[PDB]
RNA sequence: GGGCCCGCACAAGCGGUGGAGCAUGUGGUUUAAUUCGAUGCAACGCGAAGAACCUUACCUGGCCUUGACAUACUAGAAACUUUCCAGAGAUGGAUUGGUGAAUCUAGAUACAGGUGCUGCAUGGCUGUCGUCAGCUCGUGUCGUGAGAUGUUGGGUUAAGUCCCGCAACGAGCGCAACCCUUUUCCUUACUUGCCAGCAUUUCGGAUGGGAACUUUAAGGAUACUGCCAGUGACAAACUGGAGGAAGGCGGGGACGACGUCAAGUCAUCAUGGCCCUUACGGCCAGGGCUACACACGUGCUACAAUGGUCGGUACAAAGGGUUGCUACACAGCGAUGUGAUGCUAAUCUCAAAAAGCCGAUCGUAGUCCGGAUUGGAGUCUGCAACUCGACUCCAUGAAGUCGGAAUCGCUAGUAAUCGCGGAUCAGAAUGCCGCGGUGAAUACGUUCCCGGG
RNA sequence: GUCGGGCUCAUAACCCGAAG
RNA sequence: UUUU
């Protein structure tokens, strides 16, 4: 079969990490990497009035976004679906393992 | 205006008050609150006191006044001029 | 005035988050009202401690929470009783198995918190501001640091008009952006009304980034 | 003997293939005329092959997106100027005097928090 | 040229002269126009006296000027009559549909008065 | 907020949780046709017999540690107060301050 | 300003490779719509060179200094508007072949100066 | 009280406000109440990123009393879950199952509760001068000494920026730089995005395929007066030109020194003091915050021909979607309704961009301009649109023909003009925060007006 | 003269408009 | 030109 991984983060310093510490060990046990593709990221944005009382010109805005990373390994070998679920990945990455 | 495919509303306590008094023949008032239900056919005749705000003002139910809301025939601000 | 907050303005340059873990935009607002109740439980609950910061992680529907405390032996006790019965706590707060990791401050003098938490305890029982001020930056420029200033604020001395007092040794420079400087805020409960104590404390710049 | 250039202006981006031939244009599977219905458009596309003096040795297969008139035309004209100093690098000099080798870098300025748009504030009052 | 007890502008488009008429709008006028059978661009002048009384014949089976304005003043009049709240701003000639009174009311309440 | 207003939202919404199922099959049961139309009058006359505090429509978003009404983000359960305090010192994950 | 500024430079108008063109339908543009405003003026030189024909580009330098440069582009676009001619194609068109001819609107309005220089 | 310098401060230009109609905030007045706060610049589309009930603080009536919520005490009962009657509801009564920790009930003292007062008792947070260029220290020197010098003087700069003279020599915080984004190129990455070259085509990148190009997004390179000429004090800096995508700070943001105004906020929160405690606390239904002789601030729409209407036909960016967005089909003039498909999204969808281009018509009229106000008939959200919602259809068709004295914004992808999206949110934007399309005119200068050094 | 608007941190002079 |  083929797998596809996701992954969704809010820190980009850790998902390049996370997606480059897959890649070399799913070379190790085998090959036929799909590289890390970046998928395009969200951001959004929030504006807060930062004065207990009135002064509507006077705000901080705020920004959070969401990176996201796709991973394919067409043709896994047997020892391939143990060496990645054999793996633990710190924390503020959502990984997504999905055969279709 | 409320939609036709879900008929007119009129609240639940009232309607039966109203079923009540028109079974008796009773002249009594009918008082409340309710002042968001609307007037149906069967209303006319009857004298109903309906909140304002303070007090229950009499409305005497006509023919005429089938449709409206209750509270139309109550209004709640008072003004004469500014003079 | 209105100087921006020295630790907020710098947190994907130099600082990391105190909190790392992801949540669908659905499920933020649980995780997020889930763990300032961690925080305000905590730091009462381990307020004669020296805590000075507290690091929350989620791994893989889990809850790990590192406490660096300068006095880890109180906030264990005898090895089994603390760390074992705080885990039972963070449970039913976290709806989750929690974990609860100690990262023992060495050179208790060059964080902000500590600073602040003891010219407060200082303050009130009623010692001279002064006093405690110039001591807390002479004690912190011989533990190695590059800078400290410390203010204080609201009705100094049990007076009736307030001011502020500040004072400063070495270089704070806080508008460099990868200039690593740590900050903190106290209220001082006194019988007169809240005082407020302000340390900055600078340790070197930053070469590299991220 | 297929050159290519690509130029950009606002948001547009004009893949840009030359080769010899006759004279001949297609924009998007769409001859000159029918593209651009503004007709100073066309005389912005047609002014590198024209000051060359050629205007009839090329075959120009051009694609393009984003923007709007103005920037696309202007995207046009920059890709096919890429595309020919690719050919002949010589005529670098002679496309540089008429200012076609530079990318025009202005964008539309960022509302800002507090204006109307971007420069113009509400209107000030005393008293 | 002369329909519905009304001169119609006779050097004009047929749907754009139509529109004189009190109670003939736009869609009405196109319509009439369509059901008698007549383009929206023919002038009135270009018509023969056998298509204007088809076209007259159209127009009685709508309401016109006296009729319809009478109906319009006869709601109002039983409106102050029943004694409302649309009543009553009507008598007090303030607006009926709700809106504001502190400011900009001065097509309902006319020209300004001074104090 | 003064302390009976919270209590009155955690009273409007522990009843809008007791209520939801009901109403719920009340409202499918209204928006049927192959039904009866004295059902789907019935079904009327029992619906907007419920309690007041029992519709989702009298409920009023809050800060979730003071209280507040006014300036409410749902994104993050706070308002604007308490949003500025806790992202500035960074116990927001994801959260920066935004320059284009 | 308060130091010193440069000027800026145009352009020149695609069609006829004209400057002075392309500065007077600068001042027939507004709300950018430069397309109207081209058509405006294309439309008036493609007239004139079809009644008298003369170079475009030579006629209306010529008429240009009948009237003087930016002041002098500002009366043309005026009292061809209050006019009531047609299209402004054709009444811009016709306050260029009046003034050639010395006429009273914006040819005779610099007189008005003359007089009072 | 004098002198110099700077900034859309004036001057030059372009477009507005003051005039009309409507939206919105304020004052006043009215009211049972029209809840409270913000008053030159720096209050007046401000707290409020969204008052039908709720919100809600206000008014009228009906109700409770250790309480809606906490802690410590005693006695009884698993919490929990059905059916009904009265009542506007709060609230009382009756019924059905269920069998030491949690979990309700009853009683009782300390107490709880207070958006009540003081921002002139305060912490924290913010505005303002103002992104203005200043504020200091250690030595070494002068004045018995408090102190001075440094930091003042000639130029230059966005700048206490730099050079030069100088009893000063250095150094710190401010300025700049480090951070984000845009413009050129390079490397890794090749799907859900791409289609140059092959074939296949149901003409649809659609499908074999391809990894070029666009793009996507992570890491690098590049600009420094480096080269040429002059000006300039052996100077700093300035003027020109060659290359280069770009040239002298390339464009924009974030970042707001020491301090001023007893500036704003006890109604976000915390807090010293004072005050209420069968009420200044708590729970309900209805009303009000939407009133209306009037005055002001901020906006929107127009007064038309560079335009209105009708038919045809092009070109975006950025955002949102599972209680949600919906291809498509049918019904209706339409708002919408029913069915039914794809989508947890570079895949499906909002979604049509609009101004533009080509054609016809209107021919300067209070009009085929303008859309206020009113009558009639509907749709949707919601327990409910009377007070007091938004939208659709038919009819009606005000004022208004460019606005007195005066006054405002803007120095380039800017002003002007044209559409698109989101936060709040069941519903309710002409406000606020963003996104792209088209795309100008002007700057001789510093006497004058305003603020600052 | 009065009432409204303008200039002023405020006020008057002054300016604009209106009613009489 | 009156007052701070
Ligand atoms: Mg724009
Ligand atoms: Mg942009
Ligand atoms: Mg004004
Ligand atoms: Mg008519
Ligand atoms: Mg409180
Ligand atoms: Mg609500
Ligand atoms: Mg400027
Ligand atoms: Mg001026
Ligand atoms: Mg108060
Ligand atoms: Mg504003
Ligand atoms: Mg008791
Ligand atoms: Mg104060
Ligand atoms: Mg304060
Ligand atoms: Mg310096
Ligand atoms: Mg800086
Ligand atoms: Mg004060
Ligand atoms: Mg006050
Ligand atoms: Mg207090
Ligand atoms: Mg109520
Ligand atoms: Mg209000
Ligand atoms: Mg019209
Ligand atoms: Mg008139
Ligand atoms: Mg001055
Ligand atoms: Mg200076």
């Amino acid at each position: 079969q083929r797998i596809r991984i996701r992954l969704k983060s809010f820190d980009h310093r850790l998902i390049d990490q996370s997606a480059q510490e897959i890649v070399e060990t799913a070379k190790r046990t085998g090959a036929q990497v799909c590289g890390p593709i970046p998928m395009p990221t969200r951001i959004e944005r929030f504006n807060v009035l930062t004065s207990p009382h009135v002064n509507k010109d006077a705000r901080d805005q705020y920004e959070i976004r969401t990176y996201k990373r796709l991973i394919d390994i067409v043709q896994p070998t047997d020892k391939t679906v143990d060496a990645l679920m054999k793996l633990d990945l710190a924390a503020g990455v959502d990984v997504q393992i999905a055969l279709g | 205006p409320r939609s036709l495919k879900k008929g007119p509303f009129v609240d639940a306590h009232l309607f039966a008050k109203v079923e009540a008094a028109v079974a008796s023949n009773s002249r009594k008032p009918i008082k409340t609150w309710s002042r968001r239900s609307m007037i149906l056919p069967d209303f006319v005749g009857l004298t109903i006191s309906v909140h304002n705000g303070r007090n229950h003002v009499p409305v005497i139910v006509t023919e005429h006044m089938v449709g409206h809301k209750l509270g139309e025939f109550a209004p709640t601000r008072t003004y004469r001029g500014h003079g | 005035g209105q100087k921006v907050h020295p630790i907020g303005i710098r947190l994907g340059v130099v600082k990391r988050h105190n909190a790392n873990w992801y949540a669908n935009p659905k499920q933020y607002a649980e995780y997020l009202l889930k763990d300032l109740q961690v925080r305000e439980f905590l730091t009462k609950k381990l307020k004669n401690a020296m805590v000075s910061n507290i690091l929350i992680e989620r791994p893989s529907g889990a809850a790990k929470v590192t406490i660096s405390t300068a006095r880890p032996g109180i906030v264990i006790g005898k090895k089994g009783e603390d760390i074992e019965k705080l885990q039972r706590e963070l449970t039913n707060i976290m709806g989750v198995p929690a974990q609860v990791s100690i990262n023992e401050i060495d050179r208790p003098d060059l964080d902000a918190r500590l600073v602040a938490e003891a010219i407060a305890s200082q303050l009130e029982k009623r010692v001279m501001f002064r006093r405690a001020m110039k001591r807390a930056v002479q004690n912190t420029m011989r533990a190695g640091a590059k800078g400290i200033k410390v203010e204080v604020s609201g009705r100094l001395g049990g007076a009736e008009i307030a001011r502020t007092e500040w004072y400063r040794e070495g270089r704070v420079p806080l508008h460099t952006l990868r200039a690593d400087i740590d900050y903190a805020t106290m209220r001082a409960e006194t019988t007169y009304g809240t005082i407020g104590v302000k340390v900055w404390i600078f340790r070197g710049e930053i070469l590299g980034g991220m | 003997a297929t050159n290519y250039g690509t130029g950009r202006r606002k948001t547009a981006t004009a893949r840009v293939f030359l080769s010899a031939g006759t004279g001949k244009l297609v924009i998007n599977n769409r001859t000159l005329e029918q593209y651009f219905g503004r007709e100073t458009a066309r005389m912005v596309v047609r002014q590198p092959l024209e000051l060359l003096e050629a205007t009839e040795k090329y075959d120009l297969y051009i694609t393009v997106k984003g923007g709007g008139i103005g920037g696309q035309a202007g995207a046009i004209r920059h890709g096919i100027t890429r595309a020919l100093i690719a050919a002949d690098e010589t005529l670098k000099p002679v496309l540089r005097q008429a200012g076609f080798v530079t990318r025009d870098a202005r964008e539309v300025e960022r509302k800002k928090l507090g204006l109307r748009k971007a420069r113009k504030r509400p209107q000030f009052s005393k008293r | 040229a002369r329909i519905a007890g009304v001169n119609i502008p006779d050097n004009k488009h047929a749907v754009i002269s139509l529109t004189y008429i009190f109670g003939i709008g736009r869609h009405t006028a196109k319509n009439i126009l369509a059901a008698v059978g007549i383009t929206e661009t023919t002038k009135i002048r270009e018509l023969d006296d056998a298509q204007l009384d088809a076209i007259r014949a159209e127009v009685a089976k709508v309401p016109t000027e006296g009729d319809l304005r009478r109906e319009i003043s006869m709601n109002i009049k039983r409106l102050m009559d029943l004694g409302c709240y649309r009543g009553l701003r009507h008598r007090r000639s303030l607006p009926v549909r709700g809106q504001r009174t502190k400011t900009n009311a001065r097509t309902r309440k006319g020209p300004r008065k001074p104090i | 907020a003064k302390k009976g207003m919270i209590n009155r939202e955690l009273k409007r919404e522990k009843t809008v949780a007791k209520y939801a199922a009901k109403r719920a099959e009340l409202k499918a049961t209204i928006a049927n046709v192959n039904a009866s139309d004295e059902e789907r009058f019935e079904a009327m006359l029992k619906l907007q017999a419920l309690p007041r505090n029992a519709s989702p429509v009298r409920l009023r978003n809050r800060c979730g540690l003071t209280g507040r009404p006014h300036g409410y983000f749902r994104k993050f359960g706070l308002s604007r107060n308490k949003l500025r305090d806790t992202v500035m010192q960074g116990d927001v994950p994801g959260v920066v301050k935004a320059s284009w | 300003r308060r130091r010193v500024v440069a000027a800026r430079e145009i352009l020149p108008d695609p069609k006829f490779s004209s400057q002075t063109i392309a500065k007077f339908m600068n001042h027939v543009m507004q709300d950018g719509k430069k397309s109207i405003a081209e058509s405006i003026v294309y439309g008036a030189l493609e007239r004139v060179q079809e009644k008298n024909k003369v170079d475009p580009v030579e006629f209306f330098e010529t008429t240009l200094e009948k009237v003087r440069t930016a002041l002098a582009m500002r009366w043309l676009v005026d009292a061809a508007a209050k006019r009531s001619e047609k299209t402004m194609a054709l009444r811009l068109a016709g306050e260029l072949l009046d003034a050639a001819e010395g006429k009273g609107a914006a040819i005779k309005k610099r007189e008005d100066v003359h007089r009072m220089a």
